[PDB]
Formats: structure tokens, C-alpha cells, sequence
């Protein structure tokens, strides 16, 4: 009698997606904010 | 194109992802777990009916403004050393005005025929029903698109016509046949519309 | 008979033949009558003998009303899926390649307007091009109306 | 622990079926079916049926509310033209009291045959996505499923094949909220690219 | 017989046959038009001799169009899983291929005309690549029919 | 014998070893026919001697003809998925790699073909370079060889 | 014996090995094949001395090619995971470092040739330069060898 | 023991952390290789001395060698999921570190050659910028293996 | 304990502390290092002086090196999901914040040793913007310091 399954949990199509599109989310944010800054045209002749 | 690369971005690594996750659910034995039936069954018919009804109105003026201001800013262009173009070329705005009336009418027929019913199961909701979600879904994708895409059209051919007319009075008359070849394709729309909801029959 | 979802196919078939040939032929007018509306000025003799690219690009409006028309009546309740997948992919064939038919009869035909406000000896070769240009769309046709009527 | 299992006159077994809790509430108070059924190791079960396209489970305790009350897990197993395959369907349920039947639908306890139904919350009182409905909305009859594991028709060595669950990274609803908020992100983001590209002159006359 | 959503991959080999070799054909019509028009404002008697990129790139479409008809006249319901991938996998073959042989006779075809009116001599060696550029097509065309057959 | 879905991998060994190789072989066509018209305006009797590196780009165009052949053949109803497996991998290796191998060809064979044109000695370089560009689709040939065999 | 999905990524290993090796490969020879071009209508003289950016280009291919060999050899019917997940990595240490590798010799290659018309000493130090990106892909080399053996 | 797909993640650490230390070892040879092309053909007599940038991107490559022979001698079926995360985070950890450490070297390496094609006293402050920017690629090695041991 | 897989995201906390801030002093490095080659062409006196930013940048790896060794030291397998998470969160906020603060230190170490050359009196103005750029990687350090205790 064994081979018992896994346990999901019975919010597994809340979790996954509030860490999901939380947190492609929050590196879009970072990926846009990190190259705006990373060239960011300074005055660099003085 | 800085801002383009967000997008050229997303679309590469939201398909890239999909396939290996397409790869991933036949190599396994996963096909089960897809369900398309599931998708397109269990979701509701009221999504695409009235994502379908405000696609019709909103798609539709999307390219009627589109046509405006493509000619619109031909007309006060060269209207300031040709100030006998206003009247005369106000006629192109009406033909990018004529593809919103073709939306607004197509989207007060549209959502007439919207109905509630009391069923929650893909049986009790019959095949009968859940046509009618899909039916008013493509009606408002061929009217929103045809007439976006046509207003864009005569709003295209409008601004040259307004530029010809500051130049030579005489042509405006000759270049107005285009734009009712540009303005067929908004009626065409309208046509495939009323035939995919002709048959149809929503409610319970 | 078929299932519930069954009937999604066909209407994204008849929407498809229906919506991208709008955008062949939005494209084949546009791009073709700024063509017509520029030669105008330097040469108002070929304005009403140039307006034949912009009913080249006319039909292929037509070539996907006729199959919206076949689907949408032969679309009913309860069809099966194989029936689905045919009208399905009938309107991907017609609209997808008049929109290739409605990038290659603008972007010829506003090329060869201006060519032959230049030069009076290109009209007729540039019909012949919008010819080659326009049975693109029409073998997009045929191979729609093979589908659908099956 | 062990299953309740359905051994076979032939050398093979049938029908097996787990949970943790196992509680049936009539009325208002709550009984925890569970010690009687797992670890107690004996069973009165009447008719385990088996045709290899239908089967059946009689579960019945003898002490209970009030009476001898029966629990009745139905199966099916049938063949979809569309999927060609073989799913096995949870058909609905019943529970027998003095005579009644309760009648709870199961559907969204499907699965495709070879592997085994597996689900966190099977339970009763209705809320969005409980998967057992009754037939009659004011119903005295409850029943909740703390775990769960149902396979038949095709059981291998008398033990449970691979899991086809009830976990759902999109179920619908979740499904149609994306599908309106991410169509609706397209029309933000194209109002947002016009609005960035609006910029300013750089001298005046 | 087979599930019933084979089908569907069947009518997307139809499908994509027909409108990657079109999108191919109309860049091998559209990039080469622009060539014609630019080279003959100067040089009026090379138009009839130069459509030939033009009617080379119609062979891709002929191409797509021959494998989307047997696709589709091979078509059934409840056709098995491997015969639809067959039809599939020709429907990719012809398409992408005749999609990339409809770019290169499009480049090939626009550089060959404007170098044909600065120099005759050209004209030998601009049919060559182009008949070079026109067998990728028909590369893919032998692997069509070769899974389409089967 | 193997799973119903296997077959798909396999013929999508058959197509991606086509499509990739023709979209290599369009790009080395397409981007040294360019250096042809280039050139032709000064130095016209260097025509026939710059066919060359477009044919050795269609020698890469054969390079996946065979292989998608080879795996064509061996394809049968229901096959195991580790020969469907072997085919796909196949496939992709003979691809790819005459896509980079097209995409070498095209570009040393634009300005070796413009660069000959100011100096006939690079020559005799020129189709020496070609040959270090073509073995790439040879080396990536003999691998899809060996992957089919088994 | 492993499981039935066991195959793919060792497959994936065999391809990956080749394609990202002649994708370096390509650009070494692509890249260093247009500064050939651009040096040698001044200075005709140092052609054969400048093919060794082009041939050291080349060894980053039969480098992709031995380990390609190896994992293919090594392919068996329902082999175990563990095995084949070895095979996959040692396909990328040996592709992905080759295609650096590859980017490596043909910017270093680009520069150092056309430097080398206008003086003679960069010659014996440029070769230097190429020899430090060459044993980046021999360093891949024996990551993969290392991984392929157990 | 472990999972069957255990090995996965450790092998990924094995590839990571060859792959991506040898893109900074690309890097720092390739975009500094350019500045030693454009700084020898004023000052020929720096160029056995001006190659110590290139060496110091090829200490970031054996950073990565060593980590990928150490994960490699420390892989088996079986292992467990915690052994194997370890080696995943301890690949990334030197790699994308050195792919950081020769992205620095790469970018003061090119511009300190060529300012020092203009003084003399550059070489002196170039080395000791250089130094800091192997470090980089040094601490991900200390991380590599504390985590490695465990 | 913990579950299976709960090693990875502290194991990601370490690597992340390593990555994000080898590469933010990586830029702080490059960025300053370019400044230093530019600015020593006209004034060669003041390189001693001048190192500084490269200096501050350094420590960048050093704060996230620290948070490295802190999360690799507290591993354990089964260790709880809540221990877990707060590593992970260790050295994102230790990381991307380096990160942040080596591209202050990488731009105002740029143009800063650009006015200093031209103008000696910057230098007690430059180092006092240094301090309040390098202090974002160390307010990341006592937030990564405050999650790891617990
Ligand atoms: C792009 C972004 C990708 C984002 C992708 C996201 C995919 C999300 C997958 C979630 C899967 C289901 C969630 C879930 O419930 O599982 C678990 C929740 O555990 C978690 O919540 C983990 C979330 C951490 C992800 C953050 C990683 C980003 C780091 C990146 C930094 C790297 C930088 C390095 C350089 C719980 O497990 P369970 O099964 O529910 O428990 C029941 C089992 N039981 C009964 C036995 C106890
Ligand atoms: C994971 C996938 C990883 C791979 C993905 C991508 C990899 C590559 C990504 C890099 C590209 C980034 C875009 C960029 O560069 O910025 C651009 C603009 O940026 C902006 O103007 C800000 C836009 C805000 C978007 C915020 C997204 C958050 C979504 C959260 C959703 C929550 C919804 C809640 C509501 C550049 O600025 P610019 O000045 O315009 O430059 C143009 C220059 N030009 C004019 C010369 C052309
Ligand atoms: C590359 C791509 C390969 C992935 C596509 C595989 C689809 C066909 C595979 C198949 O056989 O169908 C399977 C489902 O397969 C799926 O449903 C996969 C769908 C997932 C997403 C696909 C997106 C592809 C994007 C592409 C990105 C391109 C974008 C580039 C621009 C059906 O499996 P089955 O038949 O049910 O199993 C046997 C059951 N039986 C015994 C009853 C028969
Ligand atoms: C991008 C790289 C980063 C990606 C990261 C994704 C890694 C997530 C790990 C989760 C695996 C869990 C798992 O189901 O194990 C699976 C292993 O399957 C694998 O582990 C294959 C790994 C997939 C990565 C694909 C990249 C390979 C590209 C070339 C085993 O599944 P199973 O136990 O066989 O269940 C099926 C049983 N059944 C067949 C009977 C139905
Ligand atoms: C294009 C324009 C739009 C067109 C898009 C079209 C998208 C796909 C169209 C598929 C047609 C529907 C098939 C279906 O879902 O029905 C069945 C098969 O469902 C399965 O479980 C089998 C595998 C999943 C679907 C495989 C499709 C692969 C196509 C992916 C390739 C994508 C590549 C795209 C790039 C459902 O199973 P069932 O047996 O009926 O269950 C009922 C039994 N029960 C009630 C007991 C539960
Ligand atoms: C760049 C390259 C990146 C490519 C990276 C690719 C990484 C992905 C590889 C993971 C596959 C291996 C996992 C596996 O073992 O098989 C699993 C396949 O299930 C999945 O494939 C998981 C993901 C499915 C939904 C995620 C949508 C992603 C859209 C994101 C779009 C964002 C776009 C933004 C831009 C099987 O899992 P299961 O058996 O079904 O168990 C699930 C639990 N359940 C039973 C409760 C349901
Ligand atoms: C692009 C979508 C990528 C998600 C792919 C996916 O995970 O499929 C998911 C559904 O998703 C579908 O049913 C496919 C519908 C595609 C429409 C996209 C718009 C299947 O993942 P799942 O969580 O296993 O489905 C629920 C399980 N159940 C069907 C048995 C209840
Ligand atoms: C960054 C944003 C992050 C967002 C992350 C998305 C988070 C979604 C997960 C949270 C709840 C999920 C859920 O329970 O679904 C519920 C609905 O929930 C919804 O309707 C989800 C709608 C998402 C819209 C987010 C707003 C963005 C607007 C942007 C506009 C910009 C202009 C329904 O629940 P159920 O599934 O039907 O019940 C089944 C029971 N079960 C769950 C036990 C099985
Ligand atoms: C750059 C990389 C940066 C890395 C950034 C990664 C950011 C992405 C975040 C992933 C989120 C997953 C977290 C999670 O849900 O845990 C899930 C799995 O746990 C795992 O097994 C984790 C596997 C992740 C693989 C990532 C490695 C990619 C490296 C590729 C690089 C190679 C490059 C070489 C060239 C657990 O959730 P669950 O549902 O409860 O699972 C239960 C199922 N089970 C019982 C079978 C276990
Ligand atoms: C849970 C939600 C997570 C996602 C949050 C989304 C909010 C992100 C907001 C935008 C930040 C973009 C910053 C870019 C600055 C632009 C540079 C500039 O304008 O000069
Ligand atoms: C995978 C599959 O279909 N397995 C079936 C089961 C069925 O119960 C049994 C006869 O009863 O025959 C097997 O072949
Ligand atoms: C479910 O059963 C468990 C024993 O496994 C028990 O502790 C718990 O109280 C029960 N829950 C209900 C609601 O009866
Ligand atoms: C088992 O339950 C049934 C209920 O239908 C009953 O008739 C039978 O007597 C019971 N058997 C035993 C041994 O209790
Ligand atoms: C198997 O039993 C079921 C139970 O009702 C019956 O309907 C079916 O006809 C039986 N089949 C055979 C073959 O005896
Ligand atoms: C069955 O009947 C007996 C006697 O009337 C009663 O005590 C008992 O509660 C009943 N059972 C149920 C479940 O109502
Ligand atoms: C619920 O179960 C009853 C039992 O006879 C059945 O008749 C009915 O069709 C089921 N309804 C649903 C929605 O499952």
C-alpha cells in the first residue's frame, strides 16, 4: 500500500502565481531601473 | 530603440520559456495536464462576449482618432500658406469618422444580444451557449481590427490628398477615389460581424 | 455530435481571414495611394490610369470576405473538431498570405507610381509586377476553399 | 496506516483508497470516520464491484448518527474519442442514512486512468472550489477530505500509481483575471509608450 | 483511429506551407520592385529583360502552393498521430525554406538590377545566383514530398 | 513500441534540418551577391571566378538535404523515443551549424569579393578563408551522420 | 535500465556541443575574415601569414567536434539520468565556452590584422593575444572530457 | 539518497561556472586585444609589456577551471538535493563573478593601453586598477569553495 | 525539518551576495578606471591620489563577500523554509544594493577624477560624495546582517 503521492497544497494556483508575477514583477523593476542607471549620460569632459 | 527592448525582450523570453515548458509537459507524459478543453469550457462565456463588445467600440475609434490626426495635422500643415483646403478636405476626417459609426453601430448589436442564464457547468451550459461567448468574441475582433486598420488607411491616403490639394486645387477630386477603396474595408468588417451573430442565440 | 469548445476554431477562422486581410488590404492602399497623392503634382495625367494598384490590393479584401462568408454560414452548433481545425486553418491561409499580398502590391505599387511619373515606359512593366504580386493572395485563396469544403 | 484496498478472486488487485481525516457530519455535529477506517484494518464492505469499465466501494461503519450509515464511492471508466485515452471520473458519491440518499456530485475528481486522483480538500460546504456539490443546496449531509487518493481500474501492485493532482497552476478564475489584467497591461504599457515620447521643444521664437 | 485534435496539426502544415512560402514570395516580389523602378528611369529598355527576379520569386509561391493542395487533399478525420506530423513537418519544411529562399532571391534580385543598368555584362552572372538562391526552395520542396508521401 | 508523441520529434529532426541549413545558405546567397554587383561596375572579368562563395554556400544547402532525407527515411509508425530523439538532435546539429557555416560564407565572401576587386592577389586568400568557412557545416554534417546511424 | 525521457538531454548535449562551437567558429572566421579584406590592398604581401586568426578559429570547431563524437558514442537505449545529465553539461562546457572563445579571436583577430599593414611588430604579438582566446576553448575542452568519462 | 534529478542542478554548476567565467575571460582578452591593435602602430616597443592585461582576464578563465573539476570530482548518482544546490550556487558564484571581474578588466585594460600610448607613467597605475579587478573574480572563488566543502 | 528544497533559496542568498556585488564593484572599477586614463594624459602627479574611487568601490565586494561567508556558514540540510527565506533576502539586499552603490562610486569616480586633474580643490569635494555613495552598500550590509541573526 504504498506509493502515496505527493502533498500539494490546496492553494497551489494562488502561491505560484503571487510569487510569480511578483517577482518578474519586481525584476522588470530592477532590470529597468539598473540600466537607466548604468549609462546615464553624464557631462564627463570636466 | 531603448524602450523597444523591453518588448523585444518579453517576446523573446515569454516564448523562449514556453517552449522549454512545450518540451517539458510531452516529454514527461504531461499532455493531460494541458487541456484546452479546460480552458476554453470551465472559464466563462461572458469573458469573450463582453471583451468582444468593448473591442468593437473601443478598437474601432482606436483608428478612427489614428486617421485624424495622420491628416488632421496635414490640414493645419499646409493650411497656412493654403487656407482654401479646410472645407474643402474635411471630408477625409468624415471617412475616418464613418469607421467609428461602423463600430458604435456593430457594438449596440452586439450587446443586445448578451443574456443571462443560471447554469454553471459545462454541460448545463450547452454547446448552444457557449458559441454564443465565442460568436460575439470573433465579431468584435473583425470589426474592432477592420475598422482600426482602415481607419489608419484613409487617414494615410487623407493626409497626401490634403498636401496634393495645397499644390494643385484640381487633384483633390481625382485622390478621393482611393479613400472609398480605403473605406470598403470597414464595411467589408461590418459585413462578417452581422454573419457570424446572424445564427446566434445567447441565454438560458 | 462535437464538443462545447469546438466551435472556437472556426470562428477564429472566420475572424482571421476576415481581420488580416483588412491589414493587407489597409496596407496596400495606404502605402500605395501616398504614392498616387506625391506624382500628382509633377504629372496630373496618370491619376486616374495609376489607380489600378490600389484595386489590386481591393481584392485582396475580397479574397477574405468570400471565405469569411463560406465559414461564418457553414459554422453551426455542435461541429465537429476536425471541422473546426479546417476552417481554422482556411482563414490562416487566406488572410496571413493576403497580408503578404498586401505588403507586396503597396510596397510595389508606391515604388512603381513613382517610376512612372519619371518615366512613361514603366507602366507597363509595373502592371505585370502587381500581377505576380496579387496571385499570392489569390493561391491563398484556392488553398482556403480546398480546406473549408471538405 | 494502510488503505482500505479491494483484492481480486484472480491474482490481482482492485480499487484502493486513502485520506488522512475522514469526517462525516449530519446536522450539525462533525464524526471522524478515520480511526474505523484506516487503522481499525476491518471493513463491512458488501459490493466491490468490478467490470473493468465500472466499479464501486461500500464503506460502512454501524456506529455512527444514530445508525448503520454507508458511504458509496462511485467510479467510471470510459473512453473520450477527443483525448483517446482512458479517464476515469469520480461519478458522484452517496451517503445512505435511515433510508435517504445524499447524493454529493464529484466532478473535478477526474483523472486519466492509468495514474490516480489526488487532492488536498475533497470537502463539502460550498464556498468557491470545493469539487463535492449535493444535488440539494440545503443539504444535512457533510463530508470533508483532509487528504485524499483514489485510484482504480487499473492498480499495480497493490499500491498507487503516479499522481494526477488537483493542484492547478491556473484554475479558472485566477486564469481569467490574468487573461483580462495581461490584455489590459497591453493597453497601459502602448498608452504609457506614447505618453513617454511627447518631449519638449528646445528653443522659442 | 487516432485523438481528434490530430487534425489539427495537419491543417497547420497546410496552413504554414502556404503563407511562409507566400511572406517569402512577397519579399522576393516587393524588394525586387523597388529595384525595377529605380533603374528604369534611366535605362527604359531593360524592363522586360529584369522582371526576372520577380517571376523567379513566383516559382516559391508555387512551391508552397503545390504541398498546401496535397496536404489538404490528403486530409481525413480521425487520421492517426504520425501521419499528422508527417503533413506538420512537410507543411514547416517547404515554408520556412521557400521563406528563406524568398528573402535571398529578394536581395539578390534588388543588388542584381541596379548593377545590371551600370552594367550590362551583369545579366550573365545575376541569373546564375539567382537560379542559386531559387534551389534552396526547391531543397525543400523534395522534402516536402518526400514526407508527404508517407 | 514507443509513445504516440514521438514521432514529432523526429520529423521536427527532419524539418529543422532543412529550414535551418536553407536559411544558412539564403544568408550566404544573399549577402555575397551583393559583393557581386559591387564589384561588377569596375571589374567585370572577375563574374564567373566570384561564383564560387555562392556555391560554396550551396554546398551547405545540400549538407542538410541529406540528412533530412536520411532521417526521413528511417521514419516508421510508432519508433521508440530514443530514436526520435536521436533524429531530433540530429537535425538541430546539422542546422545550425550550417546556419553559422551560411552565415561565415556571406560575410568573408562580401568583402573578399569587394576586396579582390582592388587587388587580385587576395584571391587566392579569399577561397582559402571559404574553405575554413564551409568545414563548419562538414564538421556539424558527420556528427547529424552519426546521431542517424544509431 | 533509466526512464524513457532519459535520452533528450544527453541528444541535447551532442547538438549543443556542435552548434554553439561553430556559432564561435563562424564569428572567429566571419569576424577576422572582413580585417583580411580591408588589410590586403596595401600591404598584398602577409596573406598566408594572415590566415592564423582564420585557422585558430578553425580548432575552436574540431574542438566542439570531439566531444560531439564522444557523447554520441556514448548513447545507449534507456540510459539513467544521472548520465545524461552529465553528457548535457559537458555539451555546454564545451559549446558555450567555445562560442566565447569563438568571440574571443575574431574581435582580437579584426583589430590585430588591420594593425599589421601599418606595422610589423604587432604580428609576433598578436599571435600572443590569439594564443591566450584559444585556450579558453581548450579549457572548455577538458571540462567536458572530465564530465563525459564518469 | 537523493532524487533521480538531483544531479541536475550540480551539473548546471559545473557548466556555469566554466561558461560564464570564460564570456569574462572573452571579454577582458577581446576588448583590451583592441587597444593593444590601436596603441602598437605609434609605440612598438610596449607590446611585450602591454599584453598584461590580457594574461590577468586569463587568470579569471582557471578561476573557473578549478571550481568545474572540483564540482566534477565531487559528482555521483545519488547524491542528495542539499549537496547539489550547493555546487549550483557555488558555479554561479564564480562564474557571473568573473564574468563581472572580466567585464572590468576588459574595459580599464582597453582604455589604460591606450593611455599609455601617451605616457609612459599609465603603466604603472594600469596595473594597480588591474589588480583590483582580479580580486573580483578572486572572492568568487573563496565563495566557491566554502561552499563546495560543505 | 525543513523540506527538500528548502537549501536552495539560502543557497541563492549566498550566491546573490557574491554576484550582484562583484558586479557592482566591477562597474565602479570600470567606470573610475577609464577616468584615471584619461585624466593622467595631462597631469601625471596626482595617481596615487587618484585611486581612491577605485579603492571605495572594492569594499563593495568585500560587503558582499562578508554576507557570503555569514549565509554559507548557516547552512545545513533541513534547514527550516522561515531560515531559509531570510538568507535569501541576506543577500539580495546585500547585493543589489552593493550593486546600486558601485555604480554611484562608478560614476562619480568617473567625472570626479575628470575635474580634479583640471582643478586641485575638487579632491576634499570628490572623496565627501565617495562617502555617502559607498554608504548604500553598507546600509545593505547591516540589513543583511539583521536577517541573518535571526
Ligand atoms: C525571473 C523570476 C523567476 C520567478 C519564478 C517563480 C516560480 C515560483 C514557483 C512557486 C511554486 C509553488 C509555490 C509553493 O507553494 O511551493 C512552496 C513555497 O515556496 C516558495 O514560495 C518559493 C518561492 C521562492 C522563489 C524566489 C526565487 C527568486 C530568487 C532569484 C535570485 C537569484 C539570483 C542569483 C544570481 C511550498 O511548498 P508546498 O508544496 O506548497 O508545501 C506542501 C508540501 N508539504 C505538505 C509537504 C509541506
Ligand atoms: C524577466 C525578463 C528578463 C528579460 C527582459 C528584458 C531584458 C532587457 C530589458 C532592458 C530594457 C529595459 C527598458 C529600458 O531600457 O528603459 C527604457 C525606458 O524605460 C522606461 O521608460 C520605464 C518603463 C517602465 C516599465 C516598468 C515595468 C514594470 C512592470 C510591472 C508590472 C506590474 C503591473 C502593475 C501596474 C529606456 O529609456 P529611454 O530614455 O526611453 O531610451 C530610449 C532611447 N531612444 C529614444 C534613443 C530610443
Ligand atoms: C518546439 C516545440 C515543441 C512543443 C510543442 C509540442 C506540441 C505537439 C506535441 C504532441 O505530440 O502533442 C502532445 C501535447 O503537446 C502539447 O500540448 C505541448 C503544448 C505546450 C505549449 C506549446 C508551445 C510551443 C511553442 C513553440 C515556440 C516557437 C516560437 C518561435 C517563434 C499530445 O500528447 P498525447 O498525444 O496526449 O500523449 C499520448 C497520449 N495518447 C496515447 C492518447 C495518444
Ligand atoms: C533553463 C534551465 C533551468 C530550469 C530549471 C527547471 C528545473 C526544475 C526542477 C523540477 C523537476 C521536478 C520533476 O518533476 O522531476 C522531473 C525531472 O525533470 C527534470 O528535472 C528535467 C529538468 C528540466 C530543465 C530543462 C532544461 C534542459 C534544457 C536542455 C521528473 O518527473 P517525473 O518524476 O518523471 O514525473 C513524471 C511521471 N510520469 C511520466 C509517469 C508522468
Ligand atoms: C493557432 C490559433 C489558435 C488555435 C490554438 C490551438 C491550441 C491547441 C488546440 C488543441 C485542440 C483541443 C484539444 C483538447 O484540449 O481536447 C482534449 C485533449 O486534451 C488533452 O489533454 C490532450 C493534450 C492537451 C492538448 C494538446 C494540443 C497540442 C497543441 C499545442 C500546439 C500549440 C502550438 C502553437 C504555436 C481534452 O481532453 P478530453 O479527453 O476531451 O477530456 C475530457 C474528459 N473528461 C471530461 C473526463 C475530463
Ligand atoms: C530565458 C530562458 C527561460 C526558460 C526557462 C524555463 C524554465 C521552465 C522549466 C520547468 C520545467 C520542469 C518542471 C517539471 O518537472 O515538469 C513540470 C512541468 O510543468 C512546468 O512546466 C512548470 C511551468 C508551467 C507554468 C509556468 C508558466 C510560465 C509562463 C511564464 C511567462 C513569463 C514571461 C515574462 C517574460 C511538471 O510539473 P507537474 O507534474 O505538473 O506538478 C505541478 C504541481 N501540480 C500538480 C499541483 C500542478
Ligand atoms: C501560454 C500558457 C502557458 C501555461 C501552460 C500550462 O501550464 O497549462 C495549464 C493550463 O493552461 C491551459 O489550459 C492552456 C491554455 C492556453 C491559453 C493561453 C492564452 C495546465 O497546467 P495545470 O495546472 O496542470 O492545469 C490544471 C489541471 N487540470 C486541467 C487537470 C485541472
Ligand atoms: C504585479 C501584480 C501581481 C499580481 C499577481 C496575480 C495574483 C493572483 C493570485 C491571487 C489570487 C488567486 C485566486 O485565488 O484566484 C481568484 C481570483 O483572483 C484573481 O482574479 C487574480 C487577478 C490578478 C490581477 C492582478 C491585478 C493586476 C492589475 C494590473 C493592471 C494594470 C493596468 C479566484 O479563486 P479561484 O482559483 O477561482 O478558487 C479556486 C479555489 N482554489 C484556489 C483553492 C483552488
Ligand atoms: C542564471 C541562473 C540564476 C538562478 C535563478 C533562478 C530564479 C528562478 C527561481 C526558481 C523558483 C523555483 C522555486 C520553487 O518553487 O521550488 C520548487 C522546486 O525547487 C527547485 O528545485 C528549484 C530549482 C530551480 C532551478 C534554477 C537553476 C537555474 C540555473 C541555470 C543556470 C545554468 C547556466 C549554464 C549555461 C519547489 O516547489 P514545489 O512545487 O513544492 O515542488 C515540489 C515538487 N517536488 C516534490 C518534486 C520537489
Ligand atoms: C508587486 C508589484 C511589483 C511591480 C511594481 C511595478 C512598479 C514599477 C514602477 C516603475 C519603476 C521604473 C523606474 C524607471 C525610471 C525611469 C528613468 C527615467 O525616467 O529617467
Ligand atoms: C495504461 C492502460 O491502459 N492500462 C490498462 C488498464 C486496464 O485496467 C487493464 C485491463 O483491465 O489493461 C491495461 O492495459
Ligand atoms: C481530522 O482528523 C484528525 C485526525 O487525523 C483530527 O485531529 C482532526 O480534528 C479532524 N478534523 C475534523 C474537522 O474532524
Ligand atoms: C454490512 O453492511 C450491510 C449494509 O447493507 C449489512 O446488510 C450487512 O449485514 C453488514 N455485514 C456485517 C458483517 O456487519
Ligand atoms: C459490466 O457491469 C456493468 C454494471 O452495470 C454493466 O452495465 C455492463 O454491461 C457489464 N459489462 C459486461 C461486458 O458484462
Ligand atoms: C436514523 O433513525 C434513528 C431512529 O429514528 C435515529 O436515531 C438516527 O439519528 C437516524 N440517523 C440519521 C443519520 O438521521
Ligand atoms: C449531480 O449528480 C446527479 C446524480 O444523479 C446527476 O444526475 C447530475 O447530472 C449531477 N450534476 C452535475 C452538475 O454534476
Amino acid at each position: 500500500t504504498y506509493n502515496l503521492a505527493y502533498k500539494y497544497n490546496f492553494e497551489y494556483p494562488v502561491v505560484f502565481n503571487l510569487v510569480l508575477w511578483i517577482m518578474i514583477g519586481l525584476a522588470l523593476t530592477l532590470i529597468v531601473t539598473c540600466y537607466n542607471i548604468w549609462n546615464m549620460d553624464p557631462g564627463y569632459d570636466s | 530603440t531603448g524602450l523597444v527592448l523591453l518588448y523585444s525582450g518579453v517576446f523573446v523570453a515569454f516564448w523562449a520559456c514556453l517552449l522549454v515548458v512545450g518540451i517539458c509537459y510531452t516529454i514527461f507524459d504531461l499532455g493531460f495536464r494541458f487541456d484546452v478543453a479546460w480552458f476554453l469550457t470551465e472559464t466563462s462565456p461572458f469573458m469573450w462576449s463582453n471583451l468582444g463588445i468593448g473591442l468593437a467600440i473601443s478598437l474601432s475609434v482606436v483608428g478612427a482618432a489614428w486617421g485624424i490626426y495622420i491628416t488632421g495635422s496635414s490640414i493645419i500643415g499646409g493650411g497656412v500658406k493654403a487656407p482654401r483646403i479646410k472645407t474643402k478636405n474635411l471630408v477625409s476626417i468624415i471617412f475616418c469618422e464613418a469607421v467609428a459609426i461602423y463600430g458604435i453601430i456593430m457594438a449596440i448589436v452586439i450587446s443586445n444580444m448578451a443574456e443571462p442564464f443560471s447554469a454553471t457547468d459545462p454541460k448545463a451550459i450547452g454547446h448552444r451557449n457557449y458559441h454564443a461567448g465565442y460568436s460575439m468574441f470573433g465579431a468584435g475582433l473583425t470589426v474592432g481590427l477592420s475598422n482600426l486598420f482602415c481607419g489608419v488607411c484613409v487617414g494615410i491616403v487623407g493626409s497626401g490628398a490634403a498636401l496634393a490639394d495645397a499644390q494643385n486645387p484640381s487633384l483633390f477630386v481625382k485622390i478621393l477615389i482611393v479613400e472609398i477603396f480605403g473605406s470598403a474595408i470597414g464595411l467589408f468588417g461590418v459585413i462578417v460581424a452581422i454573419l457570424q451573430t446572424s445564427r446566434v442565440k445567447m441565454g438560458d | 455530435n462535437g464538443p462545447e469548445y469546438a466551435s472556437f476554431f472556426a470562428v477564429m477562422g472566420a475572424s482571421a481571414a476576415m481581420v488580416f486581410s483588412a491589414l493587407g488590404a489597409a496596407y496596400g492602399t495606404a502605402k500605395s495611394g501616398t504614392g498616387i497623392a506625391a506624382m500628382s503634382v509633377m504629372r496630373p495625367e496618370m491619376i486616374m490610369k495609376s489607380i489600378i494598384p490600389v484595386v489590386m490590393a481591393g481584392i485582396i479584401a475580397i479574397y477574405g470576405l468570400v471565405v469569411a462568408v463560406l465559414i461564418a454560414n457553414s459554422l453551426n452548433d455542435g461541429i465537429s473538431l476536425y471541422r473546426s481545425f479546417l476552417q481554422l486553418g482556411a482563414g490562416l491561409s487566406v488572410g496571413l498570405s493576403g497580408l503578404a499580398a498586401g505588403f507586396a502590391i503597396g510596397i510595389v505599387g508606391d515604388a512603381g507610381v513613382r517610376g512612372t511619373a519619371q518615366q512613361p515606359r514603366l507602366f507597363v512593366g509595373m502592371i505585370l509586377i502587381l500581377i505576380f504580386a496579387e496571385v499570392l493572395g489569390l493561391y491563398g485563396l484556392i488553398v482556403a476553399l480546398i480546406l473549408s469544403t471538405k | 496506516m494502510n488503505v482500505p484496498v479491494s483484492y481480486n478472486d484472480s491474482y490481482d488487485t482492485r480499487i484502493l483508497f486513502w485520506a488522512q481525516n475522514f469526517s462525516v457530519a449530519y446536522g450539525e455535529h462533525w464524526e471522524d470516520l478515520t480511526s474505523r477506517t484506516f487503522g481499525v484494518q476491518d471493513l463491512n464492505l458488501t459490493g466491490s464491484f468490478w467490470n473493468d469499465t465500472v466499479a464501486r466501494l461500500v464503506l460502512t461503519y454501524d456506529s455512527l448518527f444514530g445508525t448503520m450509515v454507508t458511504f458509496k464511492f462511485i467510479l467510471a471508466n470510459s473512453y473520450y474519442s477527443v483525448s483517446a485515452r482512458h479517464w476515469f471520473t469520480l461519478e458522484n458519491l452517496e451517503i445512505h442514512s435511515n433510508g435517504s440518499v445524499a447524493y454529493f456530485n464529484a466532478s473535478q475528481v477526474t483523472g486519466p486512468s492509468i495514474y490516480s486522483f489526488h487532492c488536498e480538500h475533497v470537502s463539502s460546504e460550498n464556498e468557491d472550489g470545493n469539487l463535492l456539490v449535493p444535488d440539494t443546496q440545503p443539504s444535512l449531509w457533510q463530508m470533508t477530505f483532509r487528504d485524499f487518493q483514489i485510484q482504480a481500474f487499473n492498480v499495480t501492485d497493490k499500491k498507487f500509481s503516479y499522481a494526477s493532482d488537483c493542484a492547478g497552476f491556473f484554475s479558472p478564475g485566477i486564469w481569467m483575471g490574468l487573461l483580462t489584467s495581461l490584455f489590459m497591461l497591453f493597453i497601459f504599457t502602448y498608452g504609457l509608450h506614447m505618453i513617454l515620447s511627447l518631449k519638449t521643444m528646445d528653443r522659442f521664437d
